[PDB]
RNA sequence: CUACCCAUGUCCAGGGUGAAGUUCAGGUAACACUGAAUGGAGGCCCGAACCCACGCACGUUGAAAAGUGCGGGGAUGAGGUG
RNA sequence: UAGGCCCAGGCGACUGUUUAGCAAAAACACAGGUCUCUGCGAAGCCGUAAGGCGAAGUAUAGGGGCUGACGCCUGCCCGGUGCUGGAAGGUUAAGAGGAGCGCUUAGCGUAAGCGAAGGUGCGAAUUGAAGCCCCAGUAAACGGCGGCCGUAACUAUAACGGU
RNA sequence: UGAUAUUGAAUGUUGGUACAGCUUGUACAGGAUAGGUAGGAGCCUUGGAAACCGGAGCGCCAGCUUUGGUGGAGGCAUCGGUGGGAUACUACCCUGGCUGUAUUGACCUUCUAACCCGCCGCCCUUAUCGGGCGGGGAGACAGUGUCAGGUGGGCAGUUUGAC
């Protein structure tokens, strides 16, 4: 039942600009689902049926490499 | 295969290693293919990048 | 010549065995099946032409720079041959 | 003119192919099994390139490696090598970047030397990819399946305990 | 696997290259924690000034002739400046800083004219070759040239002592 919502992607900082483009360019390949836009990214999340916890784990991961993991 | 303007070609020469033991080898000419007017007719031919540097149209 | 491939032709006397299927019956719950008839499958069987080359003997300045004689194998096919 | 037969074992499942001219087989092949690569201009292969085969095919297809009908099965090891994958770090070329130092001479000169501009050599720092060093998986991948002491027959079956 | 040419435009983020600006000179010292050489006394008063703290300046923040604020209506030069200056102004210049400028590079996007299309329609023409005009897809990548580094019995040329 929509383990992830669109507002989650929004608050994750995944909206336009350059920083959010880097955010998606990282997160996508960190999930092996390639690149997308916001809506396309959400639809890919839905179609591959990936779990919320692994999504958050990779989120924290890519923030750490952003912060110098 | 040769530039239609300057007439460059590909030549042959040796190929040395650390121990100077020779072996044959060739030298290409950095040719490109561009549509160009020629004798009042447009055409796409070979032409060297050096000639393209200045004094030519496409 | 020999190896493999491509296109197009052609050759294989004669006799066996009897798959599937079908039709009958019995049979079973109909089926499982059993038994007859029909049918004619198969890198199936026996064996000439043809192709091969397992044994022995002879030959070894030979009839022959690889054969002959008596036996042997495949022989409708992953066939032989122009 | 016209099959000798039988009883035991080894090897290979079978029909087939092979060293023309000393080897016809247990060797090769095969139907089946398994591993692996390949999303289409596919992978592989021939050719320097055009151009082709694969295929006028499309993962139930195509190439490569090992094994070799059918029945019962295929145990343990990922340290080494190979392959696949990943990040903190170290090491590494060409090219950029040029600190600074030589030689030469206008000048000052005073006797020794100092020496402005220009030219011509030499080049410091900084930067600079894969790979390697490292980590994880993988064995019908290359490979491996121990010594000592004390304890049980049959060709000492040393099975069994301690290092 | 990198650099470089073919090789374009617009961004954005971005490090710097100089311009432009006002700036703390903390010394344990002058009422007082008032730079560097400095001419030096002449200036300022309705720049609510001088007592003044922080907001240009440093900061365990003390105060500065510059400075939005009540802190209100003159000091400095001239006054032991422990002073390594005694400062009207500052003829010239520096640390506190960012902006617009000229940037340049490196990244991150976006676009389209380059280049590419064993995609489609029409023509040359009766032609799955070719190229010409339209559409479409990709796109400054890829392909190709020069340079450099890895790997490399796939393939070459050779060595492997004497008594
Ligand atoms: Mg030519
Ligand atoms: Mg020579
Ligand atoms: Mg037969
Ligand atoms: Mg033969
Ligand atoms: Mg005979
Ligand atoms: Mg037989
Ligand atoms: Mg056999
Ligand atoms: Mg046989
Ligand atoms: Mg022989
Ligand atoms: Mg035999
Ligand atoms: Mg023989
Ligand atoms: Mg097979
Ligand atoms: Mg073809
Ligand atoms: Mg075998
Ligand atoms: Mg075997
Ligand atoms: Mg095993
Ligand atoms: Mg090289
Ligand atoms: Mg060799
Ligand atoms: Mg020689
Ligand atoms: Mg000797």
């Amino acid at each position: 039942e929509e383990e992830i919502t669109f507002a989650e992607l929004i608050e994750a900082g995944l909206v336009g600009g350059e920083m959010a483009r880097r955010r998606r360019q990282r997160l996508g390949e960190e999930l092996k689902i390639g690149y997308a836009n916001g809506r396309q990214f959400h639809k890919r999340l839905k179609v591959f049926r990936i779990s919320r916890d692994a999504f958050y784990a990779a989120l924290a991961q890519v923030m750490r490499e952003e912060a110098g993991d | 295969r040769k530039c239609v303007i300057t007439g460059k070609k590909t030549t042959a020469g040796n190929n040395r290693s650390h121990a100077m033991n020779a072996s044959k080898r060739t030298w290409g000419a950095n040719l490109q293919k561009v549509r160009i007017l020629v004798n009042g007719k447009p055409k796409k031919v070979y032409v060297s990048a050096r000639a393209l540097k200045s004094g030519k149209v496409e």
